[PDB]
């Protein structure tokens, strides 16, 4: 989710020296730092949320895609 | 209850100045 | 096609104003008396009002000079002129034409009438006199307000503070709702119909003066070649055209409210309220209507509802305009700023 | 939550402070509505032209 | 850079080329309720891919 | 090396500030321009004072100066300190030089920093209530300050903020029953006097 | 309001552009803002400029939704070397205030009237003086000259409108009668701030010929009034051309 | 009764909203 | 995510979507109850190579594309009962 | 990095088109 612009940010910031590749083999996963349900969670509205609740966010969003 | 109180108890015309558009228009601008 | 009102509507309206006024216990205005104690003052006012147009000017055209003359003499010979007037109202029913010129706003246009100086002087005197006697006797209630005491932004202010500081609107505990209307009266003058006027003025003013007015509207109106009698609408350029207009809108209002609710807002003649007041909170709560405020054309209304009443309305409306489409949110309109 | 309207030139919005839920200091385009009796600011009004 | 009306920071600026962007329906698809703001999307992305 | 009589360069500076203050719609724009200058930690005191003196030319309080202050603090703390200092300055030393008007601008003006926590609250405590030493000026100053801060918090949230404040020079519970008459009485005079209760109980307790 | 600020910047630029083409030029170096902003006395147009500013520009896309709050500024108008210029909005007290001040002031006056009644005295004019300019009806009115007359004026607002209909020219402030309302704003201070903010009299005149008239002494100069020719020539039958 | 000046001052006070009904002349 | 710019064009899009699934093997495609379509792919460049080949070759219609999102998943870390909607089971 | 802040172009808009970050509002 964080990798969006990434490869440019690199390729620019170093003035042409440098390169990057991203990929998924080991199929690793990781817990997302939030508490998967909170009615008291903070949601920023147009800012990257606070990491104390990331997951609550993602749930209440994706669910707002489906319903 | 309340709603009863009040006193009132229950195309294309070939022309211009008689048109519906034109009368809208003149009803805006010249005002 | 004949006049639009139909006699039916006419009679209902007239009776309305009547029960209002009797209920309001109102004394009509008298003809300006020959022996008047304040009189010269009032004439000072009106004449300064005309004078002011010409204060700034450096070149005076023909009609102008004609005017300034007529004024200056009117200062000089106050008893003369006052006699001249009281004559004119008692009698003259036919008048010179009037002249339209449109002025540009680069978007809209507006008509600018022009009367003829004698006719002006009378008017302005009578205008002044009316407002004085009326406000003296409290004809127009609280809620009619392009009024004296409040410059417009201040009106906005007191209107919010009214909205708020009335009891309870912010409790959404249940389904409770509240709704504002913003409206125009569309054509309002341009449908004013004289024979109905001349009656409605027989109510509030001596049959003379009234006659002077109603007869004061029918004129020729000359733009360049085009000219036509004014048989029907109301000419706003008339110095007193204000007054009438407010008056006539009151009639509209006594409908939109209906008798009682108005009698809430005014309270007794003895204790007319200020702009937003009542006696008990119930007086607010005896009805869904809480605030009603009308500024020239635009009408502003504030309804306080609970799911019961509100859903009974949406029961009526829906019942008669069913939309399984659920598309009633298409043409519906709110602000593009916010 | 809002209530809207417009008079003379002004475009007003009204927020009662209850359902603001996140309150802040605002610069001067904002009137504060005050309960007649209790003397609090129970709603902010915003203005525009 | 031109054709999208964007500007590489050190770049030459030009005219819109598809000037009317202002037409828009009020339409739920890309709305805020339903989107995640995590990384901002600077221009150079938009010129890079 | 010179024994220096006058700072004229620093009156130049004084201008440029006041000027930047008098351009600018809004308030959150002035904040910017100032912060754009990159003033040195020396002067980040005096700059503040300039602002406040302009505020006192100004015929009435204005949200502008307040939102300017706030958006300046949340940028960095050095401004924070600079303010708290200036509060010490004004209240203690410099009240003596102000007319009963300009306290109307202040009282509120600190009201908005203190209601919303940019001050923070307890830095008040420095202020004391005594016939011993208080200026009738200072009396009025504080008076206003509450009749503003109240009108936001509404005397209840303020019940909290006080109850966790531990303001003493203002509120002894432990002595000066006389000065408890002066305190509590004086908050009957301001009129609020509904956060004065426990002290009233104490009055009843000493005897 | 964004778009209004937008219009300000445009409009004002357009006017200055008028005076400019009035000669022949848009060149910016010829017209430093001294030229347009020095008060009439020093020989400038004295135009009161609130274009300048910096104009909050934030990311329209979302500002069609959230109200994202200001993140950036866009330079409204410019300079070459900058200085800055004070803008009107800063010299005019906002409504909320003046309503509040009014409220208090008229309270004070309620009391002092009750005393001066109780003591059967007539007012000090001082007891009232500090508040002379405050208040929405602007205490001053109480003591205006012709009051005994103006009691009998009524409905001045309406008239101040319907004048729309009854005559050609505007009188752009309809919404007030300086008789009934007092007078709702003052400026002057502006003059002073614009004067100095341009760099003070001594720089401003470096732009003029004022060292070519040989006067070494400044403030003693009043200009003069080209009053005479117009009275003499205007009235006389000059060709329309 | 109030007199020409006196009606005027009271009127301005009422205009502010100051006057309660109590104090009007009549 | 995806949506066609004009609703009336939905079919043409589908006729291309099936194509893409063939020509690019790794991709994985979905619909919802929404009518939105979802395009799951290896990497950013890969999505670029698609969306170009979506617009300028197979379907011709312009479309609206979401901000880059990701997948998620559901795990857990530690009386207990359940029921039918018509209590027979 | 023109990020959507700013103008379509300063050709008609009488400004210079200059856009600067706002120091004030960050948190």
């Amino acid at each position: 989710i964080e990798s969006a612009g990434f490869e440019t940010d690199l390729r620019l910031s170093t003035n042409g020296l440098g390169m990057c590749q991203l990929y998924f083999w080991h199929k690793i996963w990781r817990k997302v730092p939030g508490d998967v349900l909170d009615k008291d969670a903070f949601i920023p509205k147009l800012k990257p949320a606070p990491i104390n609740s990331l997951s609550r966010d993602f749930v209440m969003k994706t669910r707002r895609r489906k319903g | 209850s309340w709603r009863k109180g009040t006193a009132f108890g229950r195309g294309y015309i070939n022309d211009m100045t008689k048109s519906e558009y034109h009368q809208e228009f003149l009803h805006k601008h010249v005002r | 096609n004949g006049p639009e009102i139909t006699p039916e509507e006419a009679t209902t309206i007239f009776s309305v104003m009547v029960e209002w006024l009797e209920s309001r216990s109102f004394s009509p205005i008298p003809f300006p008396p020959l022996t008047y104690k304040n009189d010269t003052k009032i004439l000072v006012l009106a004449l300064e009002d005309l004078k002011d147009v010409y204060a700034s000017k450096v070149r005076l055209n023909a009609s102008e000079r004609e005017e300034l003359a007529l004024i200056e003499e009117a200062y000089d010979n106050p008893h003369d002129t006052l006699n001249r007037i009281k004559k004119y109202l008692l009698t003259q029913r036919v008048f010179k034409p009037v002249d339209i010129t449109m002025m540009e706003n680069y978007q809209n246009i507006s008509p600018v009438y022009s009367v003829d100086p004698l006719e002006k002087i009378t008017d302005a005197y009578l205008d002044q006199y009316l407002w004085y006697e009326a406000d003296q006797r409290k004809l127009f209630p609280n809620w009619i307000k392009p009024s004296d005491s409040e410059i417009p932004p201040l009106l906005v202010y007191k209107w919010t503070q009214g909205i708020n500081n009335l009891s309870e609107i912010w409790d959404v505990s249940r389904g409770q709702s509240a709704v504002l209307l913003e409206t125009t009266l569309g054509e309002m003058a341009e449908k004013i119909d004289f024979t109905l006027l001349n009656r409605l003025l027989r109510l509030i003013v001596d049959p003379n003066i009234a006659d002077y007015i109603t007869a004061k509207n029918n004129v020729v109106i000359n733009f360049k070649d085009m000219s036509h009698v004014n048989k029907y609408g109301l000419i706003r350029g008339l110095k007193f055209a204000s007054f009438i207009f407010q008056y006539y809108g009151l009639v509209i209002d006594l409908l939109l409210l209906g008798q009682e609710r108005a009698t809430d807002l005014a309270g007794p003649a003895n204790n007319p309220n200020e702009f937003m007041q009542f006696k008990s909170k119930e007086v607010e709560k005896a009805h869904p209507i809480r605030l009603y405020t009308r500024y020239l054309d635009r009408i502003y209304m504030l309804f306080h509802f609970e799911e019961d009443e509100g859903e009974e309305l949406t029961d009526e409306y829906l019942a008669e305009n069913p939309d399984p489409n659920f598309e009633n949110s298409i043409g519906y309109n709110n602000r593009k700023c916010w | 939550p809002n209530l809207l309207f417009s008079m003379c030139g002004f475009e007003v919005r009204i927020l009662p402070r209850q359902r603001m839920e996140e309150v802040v200091s605002n610069d001067e385009g904002v009137w504060d509505l005050v309960d007649e009796r209790t003397k609090q600011r129970t709603a902010k009004a915003y203005l525009k032209v | 850079g031109k054709a999208l009306n964007n500007a590489i920071p050190g770049g030459p600026k030009f005219e819109p080329l598809y000037p009317r962007e202002e037409e828009e329906d009020y339409n739920e698809f890309n709305s805020i309720d339903r989107v995640i703001f995590r990384v901002p999307i600077r221009s150079e992305y938009k010129v890079a891919f | 090396q010179i024994y220096d009589m006058t700072s004229t360069n620093d009156v130049e500076f004084k201008k440029k500030i006041y000027l930047v203050l008098k351009s600018s719609l809004s308030g959150d724009e002035a904040a910017h321009k100032l912060l754009k200058l990159k003033i040195a930690n020396n002067l980040k005191k005096s700059v503040v004072d300039i602002i406040i003196k302009s505020s006192l030319q100004e015929s009435t309080f204005s949200k502008f100066y307040s939102i300017l202050s706030e958006r300046m603090i949340t940028f960095h703390r050095s401004w924070q300190t600079a303010y708290n200092e200036t509060f010490e300055q004004n209240y203690t030393q410099d009240i003596e030089d102000y007319e009963t008007d300009q306290l109307r601008i202040l009282g509120k003006f600190w009201g908005h920093l203190i209601s919303y926590e940019f001050l923070p609250m307890d830095c008040l405590k420095i202020i004391k209530l005594t016939e011993e030493e208080s200026c009738p000026q200072g009396r009025i100053f504080i008076k206003f300050l509450f009749q503003e801060l109240v009108n936001e918090l509404g005397l209840d949230e303020l019940q909290l903020r006080l109850n966790s404040s531990k303001l003493d020079g203002m509120f002894p519970l432990e002595g000066d029953a006389e000065h408890i008459r002066y305190s509590i009485n004086f908050f009957t005079a301001i009129g609020l006097g509904l956060l004065t209760e426990d002290m009233r109980s104490r009055l009843t307790i000493i005897q | 309001t964004e778009p209004l600020l937008d219009i300000l910047v445009k409009g004002e630029t357009r006017i200055q552009n008028r005076v400019k083409l009035g000669l022949n030029s848009k060149m910016p170096t010829r017209f430093p803002p001294a030229v347009f902003y020095t008060p009439k006395e020093l020989g400038g147009l004295g135009m009161i400029s609130a274009s300048h500013i910096l104009i909050p520009a934030s990311d329209l896309s979302w500002s069609k939704q959230t109200d994202t709050g200001i993140t950036h500024f866009r330079a409204g108008m410019t300079h070459e070397d900058e200085k800055l210029i004070p803008t009107i909005f800063r010299y005019i007290t906002t409504w909320e205030n003046e309503f509040l001040d009014s409220q208090r002031v008229w309270a004070e006056y309620a009391t002092k009237r009750q005393e001066a009644i109780q003591q059967n005295r007539r007012l000090a004019f001082e007891e009232l003086e500090g508040s002379w300019d405050r208040g929405i009806p602007r205490i001053s009115t109480l003591f205006q000259r012709d009051r005994h007359t103006l009691a009998y004026d009524r409905g001045h607002r309406i008239r101040r409108e319907f004048k729309q209909y009854s005559l050609e020219r505007n009188s752009p402030f309809w919404w007030t009668n300086s008789h009934h309302d007092g007078k709702l704003w003052n400026l002057n201070a502006y003059r002073t701030d614009v004067i100095q903010a341009l760099g003070g009299i001594e720089t401003i005149l470096e732009h003029t010929l004022f060292k070519g008239t040989g006067f070494n002494s400044w403030e003693g100069l009043f200009w003069e009034k080209a009053s005479g020719f117009e009275d003499s020539m205007q009235f006389k039958k000059l060709t329309h051309a | 009764a109030l007199t020409s000046p006196e009606r005027w001052e009271i009127r301005q006070l009422i205009a502010s909203g100051a006057a309660s009904i109590d104090d009007y002349p009549e | 995510v995806l949506q066609p710019l004009l609703p009336r064009e939905l079919p043409k899009l589908l006729d291309a979507l099936n194509k893409i699934s063939k020509y690019y093997p790794g991709v994985i495609i979905k619909v919802e109850e929404s009518g939105e379509h979802v395009i799951l792919g290896n990497g950013e460049l890969y999505m670029d190579c698609l969306l170009y080949d979506l617009r300028a070759s197979y379907a011709k219609i312009e479309i609206k594309i979401s901000d880059p999102l990701t997948v998620f998943s559901e795990s857990c870390s530690n009386s207990r009962l359940g029921e039918e909607n018509l209590p027979g089971l | 990095s023109y990020n959507g802040i700013g103008l379509k172009s300063a050709k008609g808009s009488s400004t210079s088109g200059h856009v600067q970050r706002s120091l004030a509002s960050n948190n």
